[PDB]
């Protein structure tokens, strides 16, 4: 969570970890046939009715917000309206991320094109070289 | 390029690790 | 009233019923908590590794401190002296003080000495006789001798109430503690491996983590949420035919600092694979990070601009050189 | 339908969901929230088919948006019947953390009921919580 504002932020060059060594262990055929399709399968199965994921995430997000406010030592009001607003916003952000992966294109493009774009971004050496040394972008 | 090679790139396909990069 | 008053009221209500069951559970928890704590060597290893990682992170955050003239900034000398004094055994205090406190070194020698100490402790820990008798962790063996000769009310194997079931009729009960305990060293820590036999012949393994991290409750909450999500995947068609599930071990806190985790005995980390390859090929595991630090120091001491926005081509060249070399 | 049905839980769940949505749209209709809580309790008592965990989650979310007078926390009195504390066991951490925020009596009733039927589901977590409270409150 962002130390300044109550939001879910990563702020890293890549969306997730997929380095050359894991890619080589999987292999191109498997990377195309299993990895790419499974992510979209999970997203589709979880976001079938869009009101289920938010209901599942409500309590988790509420607990995260309570921890953040307590650690910042700046509640000073225990305002229920603020809690409700922040919880709704964070749940909406997470559900937006989940719904992006489960959406099919409009033209004659393959079903999982967003996942392919994300994999290209995560394997691009240009942004794979801006990571920290402890992250070991190589391997 | 290189017909019937699985290392070719295509905007609709993953890059592949055995070639330098797209 | 204060929360602890209500907690004590609930505990008293719980103790009034099932007195013998509560007594048995309390005795088991006390024995595990008392006889499964870290020895001094593992504390030394943990703290040395933590200090080395912190130093590397600091040097990465603010380059040009890796030069041979910067005198240990950030007021870390207080941490060094405190660790030497109140967190070190008497046996190794003189050598540590002579190596670190007296010299008052720069960052280069600081990291060098930390690396040497880490390697020494790693080698020391890897040569222990791993399977230790369970009767050693006691004064009169209240773990091998107990439990079928000292229990009262048929305790259950912990962690079975975290699952999504509909009744507890067929829960597995503790039948015996196996008489061998494994010694496991991870990348930056270590633990002991207990084993339990159920009343149906099954065997379950747990890891005992004494210096549990500071953020255990948050991790437990995440595991709870995704354990909840696994049900929808199990019930949906596109996922159930591929057998898609999140892998979530069961965790049960015994004390605010102790915790037992369901264990898989064939785990290996990616770091371990990398280090095994380095060992077999005669390389040094630490070369890439030192190379990166030195090159970044050299290229930042000079102008740190003239590149388009932030993708400094020096970084990409360093990455390519690391990959090639 | 609620008048017509004998023990159907789907009608209760639908009415509870409608009232909850009404409360969400208009964040000043506490009576609607109270009705939703009572309907959720009735539906959970009538289901007993592993689908009351969602209803319990909604109830726990509702209880946290209460006023100083506990207007929402009165559907418990409005509703008469058993609770079936088995389906609340997955939420023990939430109850333990909530017994210190403005709603201790309600969660404590359920915790006390659990303590008398499933001690092994609660002993360890309660012991850890008690140790934490001892360390913090009276360091």
């Amino acid at each position: 969570m962002a130390p300044s504002r109550p939001l879910f932020q990563n702020t890293e060059p890549v969306p997730f970890r997929l380095t050359p060594n894991l890619q080589t262990l999987m292999g191109p055929l498997a990377t195309e046939g299993i990895f790419a399709a499974s992510v979209m399968a999970i997203a589709r199965c979880l976001t079938e009715p869009e009101q289920h994921l938010e209901h599942a995430l409500t309590l988790f997000v509420r607990d995260e917000m309570m921890f953040w406010f307590t650690n910042s030592h700046r509640t000073m009001s225990l305002t229920e309206n603020q809690l409700r607003e922040t919880v709704q916003a964070n749940c909406d952000m997470i559900v937006k991320k989940a719904l992006a992966l489960a959406q099919t294109p409009q033209g004659n493009l393959p079903a999982h094109q967003t996942v392919t774009d994300l994999i290209a971004k995560a394997t691009n050496p240009m942004n794979l070289a801006l990571c920290d040394a402890l992250w070991m972008p190589y391997l | 390029t290189v017909p019937f090679s699985i290392h070719n790139h295509n905007p609709y396909i993953t890059p592949s690790p055995y070639v330098p990069y797209p | 009233k204060p929360p602890w008053e209500l907690t004590e009221e609930i505990m008293s209500v719980l103790k009034t019923a099932f007195p013998l069951l509560a007594l048995s559970m309390e005795t088991m928890v006390d024995q595990i908590q008392k006889h499964f704590k870290c020895p001094p060597d593992e504390d030394a290893y943990r703290l040395i590794v933590a200090l080395l990682n912190d130093g590397l992170s600091y040097v990465s955050r603010m380059p040009a401190s890796y030069a041979k003239d910067v005198k240990l900034p950030a007021a870390t000398e207080n941490n060094i002296t405190r660790f030497a004094e109140t967190i070190l055994p008497n046996h190794i205090r003189p050598t540590f003080e002579a190596d670190f406190v007296k010299v008052k070194p720069t960052m280069y020698e600081y990291i060098h000495n930390l690396r040497k100490w880490r390697d020494k402790f790693e080698e020391k820990l890897d040569r222990r006789a791993s399977p230790a008798p369970l009767e050693s962790f006691a004064h009169y063996s209240p773990h091998l001798s107990e439990f079928r000769y000292q229990k009262f009310d048929d305790v259950e194997i912990p962690g079975q109430y975290l699952q999504h079931k509909d009744k507890n009729q067929d829960f597995i009960r503790i039948d015996r503690f196996l008489p061998n305990v494994d010694l496991v060293r991870t990348i930056g820590a270590s633990h002991r491996r207990l084993r339990i036999r159920g009343h149906d012949g099954s065997v379950h393994a747990f890891a005992v983590q004494h210096p549990a991290a500071r953020h255990c409750r948050r991790e437990e909450r995440v595991l709870q949420l995704f354990r909840q999500l696994n049900q929808t995947l199990a019930n949906k068609k596109e996922s159930r035919r591929r057998d898609l599930q999140f892998t979530l071990p069961l965790m049960v806190p015994l004390a605010p600092h102790i915790r037992i985790v369901q264990e898989d005995t064939s785990y290996i980390t990616l770091q371990s694979v990398y280090e095994d390859h380095c060992r077999r090929h005669g390389m040094n595991k630490d070369e890439p990070i030192l190379f990166t630090m030195e090159k970044l120091r050299g290229l930042m001491d000079a102008k740190a601009l003239q590149k388009p926005e932030q993708a400094v081509t020096a970084k990409l060249e360093v990455y390519r050189a690391i990959q090639e070399k | 339908a609620l008048y017509f049905d004998i023990t159907a839980a789907k009608a209760w769940a639908e009415w509870g969901y409608f009232n909850d949505r009404k409360f969400k749209e208009n964040p000043s209709d506490l009576p609607s929230a109270k009705q939703a809580l009572t309907s959720y309790l009735q539906a959970a008592s009538s289901y007993k088919n592993h689908k009351s965990r969602k209803l319990i989650a909604r109830i726990l979310w509702l209880l946290s948006l209460d006023d100083a007078n506990g207007t929402i926390a009165a559907g418990f009195d409005d509703f008469k019947g058993e609770i079936y504390v088995w389906w609340w066991i997955i939420f023990i951490p939430q109850l333990l953390v909530g017994l210190g925020y403005k709603e201790a009596p309600r969660v404590q009733a359920i915790l006390l009921k659990i303590a008398k039927t499933y001690p092994q589901a609660l002993y360890f977590l309660l012991r850890t919580n008690r140790e934490d409270m001892l360390t913090i409150k009276k360091n």
